[PDB]
């Protein structure tokens, strides 16, 4: 746990107004304890390599896949948690507990805001995300909309679409490599990657060995090609290629910049089934934009700056 | 004389409205192969 | 759509279009306001006049639909320069009988 | 003046369309002789070209030189009419 | 006035069987109540709460609350519906027949 | 307070020349070729016209 | 008691309606409130009217305009598919931008109180409500106007007289731009809130943020195939876009620099086939009507290369180091008249 | 192949942003809009129902002729679709042009 460990929180200390001494310890401690001990069981003699790279370099494979699974939601818990700081409200340990009257109360997204990046001073962001989703009213609503909605355990995050440059993968490119487009918002479920770059492709892969396979099948059989065999796997194959067609050149990646945890073991302990919502506003609160507007990378300069 | 006055003042009614045109160069040369 | 000011060579080659027609209406658009120099065929007395014309004589073999409002428009366009009102009257007329708005 | 005027009947023994028009279907007998006689006017009288338009009206008058009747078709208005106008008249209540 | 502000809610259905009108329960200070649905008849009682509690002067206030608030819950209503069925699909569930796909056979 | 069009030019060159006001021709002719330089001006029969 | 029931009953919900079930002209959206039943009430007939659908009606939605009528009949149809159209659009999944306008409707905003612009222009609208006849009833909602602002005359008078003398001594027009603003204000004193009728946001088509990304196994989405048909084998007449049905919308439909050979093959009968077509955008326009952009897609694969041909996108107006100067004549101008001195 | 060419009497061009339905293509739809193919275009562009005083067009025959058969005769009010006060001061109207010789 040593080499996931985070300033913001501490071993039997409650969150400003968002976690209990208990509530904290089984939703980060146990998870990140448990996580570590799977994932160290698992065949992960590298673990000096960072939990990104692993990720990167291992996927694509059944054979290795839990190693997958477990980096991935011990990365995606720490970057949910990293950004909470705690709010001003009360301590739920002291706060009442919801009843099924949560449900019928009605949101008040779309007539208030709070906790502008503005405050803190990151205009830069502020610009972005007006640009980006029209208003901090859109975006608010949206992201607590689509935590809310999401059941499963999974994770909502501010992305930021980077679009690779024509070339043939060549490194160290300082001052023109961290370039995003436009800010959207998805959504992850399980073990679920925000990066879409080693993830795009992947059924199509497989479509086209099980149609080669297929062919040799009819081949070593004696069998003639249908026109269902020729056609419609032609249009299946055209339109995942299509769909996934961002850009020319390595398509388009996503940067994290922001990341909401819905599982229900982060928020069942402290706000029952029906605080979710609750849960969800008091995490809103609890957001320090230092750390995104850090992580906002630089926009696209070359032609969008340029204006020629 | 009366025509610049009134086509002055037909330009103060009416709005500029700048159209929108698509055009790229062209020469006979690519079909030649 | 921009086109050149004009040539100074032989008419180009004609290239096929059975089995790739589209050609066919960028090369008469090109042909139409394309001046020759060199053989001096786009006058009333020219080879370009008998070549577009040995081609929208009989409107292809079967596949008379291969044909657009352009061409027409073109034709007219060359005709209109050459100073044939007779010429392009035809033209309209025929288009019209065609049958294209 | 919105809308054009609504016009009522009064009291009416019975509703009843005299005779109905039906929708019959166009014979391609005698569309046949019809065009191949167009034909000769056109083209000469023993046109030719149009030898497969006689033998169309050869087969289609080989037998009775109508065609064929496979059902008569006239409209039941008569029937619905009879079976609604009382309701729908609206005339004043009994 | 709501139906000619929003035409389209016309398009959502409305049943019209009624179902013991003498045991409802509502409590309008929200506009979610058990046992009815999302119409704008939600709007309209929110509304007429409104006026009869005094909470807002004349009615074009109380209507324009009701309707900022029917917004929010119809915003989390699609928001849910189409995560719902990117999860599902995410973890494979297989549909046979679609919206679009329906309309192209008939 | 419309933009200069190479046609624009080219008509009032043509008015100019008539009065034969050689310098004033050839200067205007420079300042059309150093300004307007999105334009496409410059056209031969501007020279054809001299 | 009783009265106050039926103000609340079901019936008593769907608005007043009159307009035509069988309309020929241009829809845009829905007219009538669907009405369905569930299929325990549609086998014994019921559907919450005054009168018993007839039997044939193996539907279980309908519209209707009244409960009876002089002829004994209940004026319904039973038809209802705009229910459908909305939900293929939800499929579809395109969020609708709010061009143009900002501030979109279903949000509150603090934007209002910056509100300077040309306020006679609208205030000259709201008093010509009554915009049927001329003669008749603007003149009578101009005459109530004029009684109103003769009752508010002498208000007036003493305010100006109090704060500008010295644009009344000056006779200038800042004193029309202050009756302006007087006015403004009186309008936005009581009983002048005033109700709006106009269409406001997507009018209930949906409910949707501009920004969120679709996921698929096959990675993050991102471009949204749909099919649709050809409805006129020729683009439009002067126009370069084609007509396409695409899940219940009519889009204007761009091609990708050639039609397929299938358009000249198929002729007029095109609506036959099925096609794929990419959604570039959805808006909206003030009648209420949505106007979608769709890009047909013709597969590409093992075909040629697409040369010998045109650009027919392409902006010539890529020149803003041509903007940078003023090319306003306001200098050129003063220059070319110094040509004409002679230098 | 087979014929290619069709004319425009059954044929149903979708105008664009219009919402549609699967009926829309089917024969019906074409018989049902010829059914009640009425001229509201008329209706809105008319100046007589606008409100304005038909009396008051009594020397613009351009104005009245639209309200006038080929030969001069007047439309009767079942196709004018005038109210009783309009169509006779219409018709006053036109007979009176008709003297004075403007008509």
């Amino acid at each position: 746990s040593t080499r996931y460990a985070l300033e913001h929180l501490k071993e039997g200390a409650p969150l400003k107004g968002l976690f209990s001494i208990e509530g904290l310890q089984k939703a980060w401690f146990d998870r990140v304890k448990y996580l570590d001990a799977k994932l160290n069981d698992c065949t992960n003699e590298a673990q000096q390599k960072p939990l990104e790279t692993l990720i990167h370099e291992n996927s694509k494979s059944a054979s290795k896949k839990h190693i997958v699974n477990y980096a991935s939601s011990l990365y995606n818990l720490k970057f949910s948690m990293s950004s909470l700081q705690g709010c001003i409200r009360t301590p739920p340990e002291e706060c009442p507990r919801l009843g099924p009257e949560a449900l019928l109360q009605t949101p008040d997204f779309n007539r208030t805001i709070s906790n502008e990046p503005l405050t803190t001073g990151n205009e830069r962001l502020q610009a972005a995300l007006i640009s980006s989703f029209g208003s901090l009213m859109e975006f608010r609503t949206l992201l607590i909309n689509s935590n809310l909605a999401i059941s499963g355990d999974g994770f909502t995050w501010l992305v930021a679409r980077r679009q690779l440059d024509k070339r043939a993968m060549r490194n160290d490119m300082p001052n023109r490599d961290i370039e995003y487009d436009k800010l959207f918002i998805l959504n992850t479920y399980n073990a679920g990657t925000p990066f879409n770059f080693s993830t795009s492709g992947v059924m199509n892969e497989l479509n086209n060995q099980y149609t080669n396979m297929e062919k040799q099948r009819a081949k070593e059989a004696g069998n003639l090609e249908d026109s269902e065999m020729t056609a419609k796997q032609a249009k299946t194959k055209f339109i995942y290629e299509t769909q996934q067609k961002g850009f020319s050149g390595k398509e388009v990646s996503y940067i994290p910049l922001l990341a909401i945890d819905a599982s229900p073991k982060t928020w069942l302990t402290d706000y029952g089934v029906f605080g979710k919502r609750e849960y969800l506003e008091r995490v809103w609160d609890s957001i320090e934009w230092k750390i995104v507007e850090s992580r906002l990378p630089q926009r696209t300069k070359i032609q969008a700056f340029n204006t020629l | 004389m009366n025509t610049l006055r009134c086509l002055t003042q037909a330009l103060s009614k009416s709005g500029r409205e700048a159209p929108k045109l698509y055009q790229k160069v062209i020469f006979p040369g690519l079909f030649r192969e | 759509r921009k086109f050149l000011k004009f040539s100074n060579d032989e008419i180009p080659p004609l290239p096929d279009f059975s089995k790739n027609p589209q050609l066919f209406e960028n090369y008469i658009g090109i042909l139409s306001h394309t001046k020759f120099n060199f053989r001096s065929s786009s006058k009333l007395n020219g080879i370009v006049r008998k070549m577009l014309r040995h081609l929208l004589h009989p409107t292809n073999k079967t596949t008379l639909p291969l044909r657009s409002a352009q061409v027409y428009n073109d034709s007219i366009y060359f005709f209109s320069e050459h100073f044939d009102f007779a010429s392009c009257r035809e033209i309209f007329a025929q288009m019209k009988a065609e049958g294209t708005k | 003046s919105g809308k054009p005027p609504v016009y009522r009947l009064p009291p009416l023994p019975r509703l009843k369309v005299k005779k109905p028009i039906i929708r019959q279907e166009a014979n391609k007998c005698l569309v046949l002789m019809s065009n191949l006689l167009q034909c000769w006017s056109s083209y000469g009288h023993m046109s030719p070209k149009c030898a497969g338009l006689v033998t169309e009206l050869k087969s289609c008058t080989s037998e009775s030189a109508l065609g064929k009747r496979n059902n008569v078709q006239k409209s039941n208005i008569n029937y619905h009419a009879a079976r609604l106008y009382d309701r729908i008249n609206g005339k004043p209540h009994d | 006035l709501f139906y000619k502000q929003h035409p389209w809610e016309l398009s959502r259905p409305k049943i019209l069987v009624e179902n013991e009108i003498g045991d409802e329960n509502y409590d309008w200070s929200h506009m979610l109540q058990i046992g009815r649905p999302l119409d704008g008849e939600s709007v309209i009682q929110r509304t007429m709460y409104l006026i009869k509690t005094k909470q807002y002067g004349d009615m074009v206030e109380a209507y324009d609350h009701a309707r900022y608030e029917f917004y929010a819950l119809r915003m989390q209503e699609e928001t849910e519906q189409q995560v719902a069925l990117e999860e599902a699909e995410m973890f494979g569930s297989l549909f046979g027949v679609s919206a679009i796909e329906h309309g192209i056979q008939k | 307070s419309l933009p200069i069009s190479r046609k624009t030019f080219y008509l009032c060159i043509e008015r100019l020349l008539n009065e034969e006001q050689l310098e004033t021709a050839s200067k205007l002719l420079d300042y059309g070729f150093q300004h307007l330089k999105s334009n496409f001006k410059l056209d031969s029969e501007a020279m054809n016209h001299f | 008691t009783l009265a106050e029931l039926l103000g609340r009953s079901r019936i008593a919900q769907v608005a007043n309606n009159h307009k035509p079930l069988t309309y020929t002209g241009k829809k845009f959206h829905p007219t009538h409130q669907i009405i369905e039943t569930k299929p325990s009430t549609l086998y014994r007939q019921e559907w919450g009217l005054k009168s018993a659908i007839p039997s044939k009606i193996k539907s279980r939605y309908l519209v209707y305009n009244d409960l009876d009528t002089l002829e004994r009949i209940t004026t319904f149809e039973p038809r209802g598919g705009t229910q459908w159209n909305r939900l293929r659009f939800q499929e579809m999944g395109v969020p609708i931008v709010s061009n143009i306008g900002r501030q979109n409707p279903f949000f509150k905003y603090i934007s209002r109180p910056e509100d300077e612009s040309h306020a006679k222009l609208s205030l000259f609208k709201e008093m010509k409500g009554d915009t049927d006849i001329s003669p008749a009833a603007m003149k009578k909602r101009l005459k109530k106007i004029t009684a109103l602002i003769r009752s508010f005359q002498d208000e007036f008078k003493e305010w100006l007289v109090e704060n500008h003398p010295d644009e009344l001594k000056l006779n200038s027009n800042k004193l029309e731009d202050y009756v302006v603003k007087f006015l403004n204000k009186k309008l936005e004193t009581k009983t002048n809130k005033k109700f709006n009728t106009e269409i406001i946001g997507t009018g209930g088509l949906s409910y949707s943020l501009p920004g969120k990304l679709k996921n698929s196994p096959n990675g993050v989405i991102q471009r949204t195939v749909v099919p649709g048909r050809i409805l006129n084998v020729v683009k439009e007449n002067n126009d370069n876009k084609w007509l396409a049905a695409i899940g219940g919308f009519v889009a204007d439909v761009v091609f990708f620099q050639s039609p397929p050979s299938s358009f000249n093959s198929m002729g007029d009968f095109i609506r036959m086939k099925t096609f794929l077509f990419e959604i570039l955008e959805a808006s909206m326009e003030k009648n209420g009507s949505v106007s979608m952009h769709a890009r047909l897609l013709e597969p590409q694969n093992d075909k040629t290369r697409e040369f010998f041909n045109k650009r027919p996108i392409y902006k010539p107006l890529t020149s803003r180091r041509a903007r940078r100067p003023s090319v306003g004549n306001i200098q050129e101008a003063n220059n070319l008249l110094n040509i004409i001195k002679g230098n | 192949q087979q014929t290619k060419k069709i004319d425009q009497s059954l044929s149903k061009k979708l105008p664009k942003g219009t919402i549609y339905d699967p009926f829309d293509f089917s024969m019906g739809r074409i018989h049902l809009d010829r059914k009640y193919q009425a001229n509201k275009n008329s209706n809105r562009n008319d100046i007589m129902k606008s409100g304005a005083n038909p009396l008051e067009f009594y020397a613009r025959p351009r104005i009245l002729s639209r309200y006038v058969t080929s030969t001069g005769r007047i439309q009767h009010r079942d196709i004018t679709g005038l109210s009783a006060k309009n169509q006779r001061r219409l018709s006053k109207a036109i007979r009176r042009c008709q003297a004075i010789g403007l008509m």
